[PDB]
């Protein structure tokens, strides 16, 4: 999910934004790190 | 030796910039000191609990990995520090 | 010093996964504290398991329902799927 | 207007908000409390401020959403302590 | 004008008190021992201070800088009879004197508020073999806050709203005034509806409207298996299904394929939100409309220059899209929550319109970007077009190594 | 006599607030339950006790979701709860 | 069956909540919620029963479900 974040992003490196943005949008995995913080990971749009 | 104005060291431009990033489009003006507060107790909290953890290490510095601890017991833990 | 660091495997999984993509040491650092993180709630779970049901020894079962338990609903599928899979193919190794 | 974009902005950016310097010594004048001659770790001091960032902004998420549950577009203070308590 | 003659005096001859008239929408003042009238449509505001035991009064007019945001613009009053001309701007007192001063400044307080519409052509009414008409009908926006039932028919030029099933008044419609004729159905829709949509809005019950709406409901919800229930409904709506259908063709006869009507594209459909509620966007040929709950908004394609998608991102089910048209006063709307299932539809369909368009993810103003592009329509085609929203360098971001 | 409206509403706040009875009936309740559990796992059987802790648990859990609901009520300015209060309570808790 | 968790009732936990006036939609509403955080509950008390090689869901199992979902009760187990 981080990589095919990446790619959207057109970055080929995977970064902390990927790694948050794919936990929070995939329901199922935010619901397994609901209560964690990804560092640096920001917010998604809304 | 001392220090005063810390919390106030939160600036309102930096309180607005976080509210406009948690979304929010009009703010009161009395919202800063009480976010300001919020984020003392919330301080107090991890950094009591860290200094425990120090204090049991006999160890006089406070290291990211007993932060990374005290996150967790509060049960909002932090990737991407220490492990 | 010796550190232990699942990084060095986590970046085998992370060509197979997608060869091409690379990653940040600020992300690789999120991943081994989050393989780190799911290992102890899982062991946790299974030793919780064990004491409960009065085992004295935390087995493939145990590792399998802390997995049905902590994983929401579709990764615990796949996961279980997975890895009743590897246990297989170690076993009838 | 510009209001309306300034959400959007800051939104993407991973950068924290806080400035680094002043939180510093804000921990430092918490740490003295519970015990002096701490030597912090710089790791640790960016560890807590992360974590500050996170919380207050999901605090202004429930904040908005008291808000436009009020039929009031501002964030008013009882939107603050009825957040918290609702969270508990 | 304030007054006319000399006979015409103020309240009091001695005006000791600064006086506040009423009658004549205008107030006099004595700048320093001899009078002048001004008007409260030359009026802008009033402001007060007190400060230890002395007061001061400010009281600021119409004028450049002052009634309007910006020098050298166009305004009704000051600047239409003349734009380079002396005018006054804002005025100080101080009455800590007298305890008469609080009571005036309330009086200008609401004096500065205390004081609407283009006539159409008179609609002919002709009772003709052809005669359209149909009953439970109710029209939105209504007369008054209860919900009015009545009939509508069709004349040779305009539309009439015939009200005496409930109250005998009569409402006027205009054929040039009316815009676009639009009809929508029950597939999928709590309501039966014919949407038109004017371009010189009208004068009605209380208000100043210009959308016009006649529909009838489809509601099922009682608050009083069987399928009789489910029969009796099916008949009622394709019944007067085909009584809509038909009188739809009568009007299309009436207008002898002027007024055309456009079919729904429920296909091209998504659940959209332009006017900050859940709303099931339906492309049509000409004209995009969202035309199931209220309020009720209708954009024109004709006017549309190009459309730009904004928040592009995976993991957003929802973003935004821009409506940059050829006339820029009027102000921008913004469709949101637009599915991300639904982008090759859009796209599909703007190619259909022949209308380029742009994705992209940065943010400006609308409002800057209004007022340059009024200021002059071609400084930013001299800037760079619309190709400025294609980042070419933002920043830099890498990192040392990962290897163990 | 005739009650005002809201006094007899007061009262049972008081009321139930006093006990510390179970609100929910017990049996309809439990066949609520048992209807849950043959998802999992059919033909379940369930001891009684862990019945009865199920229904406290989820009465406790009502109760305090009601309290979160009246208090979105009061700061919406409105006495009477609706659903809107609901949805924001829980939105809120997470 | 959900429909069995009244309009009484739904009053009855509501005034225990504080509330004074109640609306209609509150009802089937809560109803829902009931239903959602039961089904939460029963999954891990089942999963827990599955792994104990029992046919029966023990209240212990349930202290334990309760437990590990953090809405902890005390006095029906050990």
């Amino acid at each position: 999910l981080a990589g095919n974040a990446a790619r959207d992003n057109k970055k080929t490196r995977i970064i902390p934004r990927h790694l948050q943005l794919a936990v929070r949008n995939d329901e199922e995995l935010n619901k397994l790190l609901g209560r964690v913080t990804i560092a640096q990971g920001g917010v998604l749009p809304n | 030796k001392v220090l005063r104005d810390n919390i106030q060291g939160i600036t309102k431009p930096a309180i607005r910039r976080l509210a406009r990033r948690g979304g929010v489009k009009r703010i009161s003006g009395l919202i800063y000191e009480e976010t300001r507060g919020v984020l003392k107790v919330f301080l107090e909290n991890v950094i009591r609990d860290a200094v425990t953890y120090t204090e049991h290490a006999k160890r006089k510095t406070v290291t990211a990995m007993d932060v990374v601890y005290a996150l967790k017991r509060q049960g909002r833990t932090l990737y991407g520090f220490g492990g | 010093t010796r550190k232990e660091s699942y990084a060095i495997y986590v970046y085998k999984v992370l060509k197979q996964v997608h060869p091409d993509t690379g990653i940040s040491s600020k992300a690789m650092s999120i991943m081994n504290s989050f393989v780190n993180d799911v290992f102890e709630r899982i062991a946790g779970e299974a030793s919780r398991l064990a004491h409960y049901n009065k085992r004295s020894t935390i087995t493939s079962r145990e590792i399998q329902t802390a997995v049905r338990l902590l994983l929401p609903g579709e990764l615990a599928k796949h996961a279980v799927s997975e890895g009743t899979k590897a246990v297989t193919k170690y076993t009838s190794a | 207007t510009v209001a309306l974009r300034e959400i959007r902005r800051y939104q993407k950016s991973t950068e924290l908000l806080i400035r680094k310097l002043p939180f510093q010594r804000l921990v430092r004048e918490i740490a003295q409390d519970f015990k002096t001659d701490l030597r912090f770790q710089s790791s640790a001091v960016m560890a807590l401020q992360e974590a500050s960032e996170a919380y207050l902004v999901a605090l202004f998420e429930d904040t908005n959403l008291c808000a436009i549950h009020a039929k009031r577009v501002t964030i008013m203070p009882k939107d603050i302590q009825l957040a918290r308590r609702i969270r508990g | 004008e304030s007054y006319v003659r000399d006979s015409q005096l103020p309240t009091n001859i001695r005006d000791l008190r600064i006086h506040v008239d009423w009658k004549s929408q205008t107030i006099i003042l004595p700048i320093y021992g001899r009078p002048v009238p001004f008007h409260i449509n030359s009026y802008k505001n009033g402001s007060k201070n007190e400060e230890g035991e002395y007061t001061y009064l400010r009281l600021n007019f119409n004028s450049p800088g002052s009634s309007g945001g910006i020098s050298k613009k166009v305004e009704e009053l000051p600047y239409e009879e003349s734009a380079d001309n002396q005018f006054v701007r804002s005025i100080t007192l101080r009455s800590k004197d007298g305890d008469r001063m609080s009571e005036t400044f309330k009086q200008i307080a609401d004096l500065k508020k205390e004081a609407d519409v283009v006539q159409q052509d008179k609609l002919i009414e002709n009772k003709t073999g052809r005669t359209k008409r149909l009953d439970q009908i109710f029209v939105r926006p209504n007369p008054d806050t209860k919900r009015v039932p009545s009939t509508v028919f069709i004349h040779e030029n305009g539309i009439r709203f015939q009200s005496p099933l409930r109250t005998d008044s009569r409402i006027d419609i205009l054929f040039s005034n009316i815009k676009n004729l639009i009809f929508q159905s029950c597939k999928g829709e709590l309501i039966v509806v014919i949407h038109i949509h004017l371009k010189n809005p009208i004068l009605m019950g209380k208000k100043k409207i210009q959308d016009v709406q006649f529909y009838r409901e489809a509601s099922d919800m009682s608050v009083d298996d069987e399928l009789e229930q489910e029969q009796e409904e099916r008949r009622k709506r394709a019944a007067l299904d085909k009584e809509f259908k038909y009188f739809a063709d009568a009007i299309a006869e009436a207008s002898n394929g002027l007024l055309t009507v456009e079919n729904t594209f429920r296909d091209l459909g998504f659940q959209g939100v332009p006017n900050r509620s859940a709303v099931f966007c339906m492309p049509t040929t000409d004209c995009l409309v969202q035309l199931i709950e209220p309020p009720f908004l209708v954009i024109n394609l004709e006017e549309v220059e190009i459309c730009i998608l904004e928040r592009v991102q995976f993991g957003l089910k929802n973003f935004d899209m821009v409506f940059v048209y050829k006339d820029f006063n009027k102000p921008v709307t913004h469709i949101n929550t637009v599915p991300i299932e639904s982008l090759d539809f859009l796209k599909q369909w703007l190619t259909d319109m022949d209308i380029p368009y742009t994705v992209s993810t940065i943010n400006l103003n609308w409002a800057t970007i209004m007022k340059s592009l009024q200021d002059d329509p071609y400084q930013f085609f001299l800037d760079g077009g619309w190709n400025f929203l294609a980042t070419g360098s933002d920043d830099e971001a890498s990192d040392e190594s990962e290897e163990e």
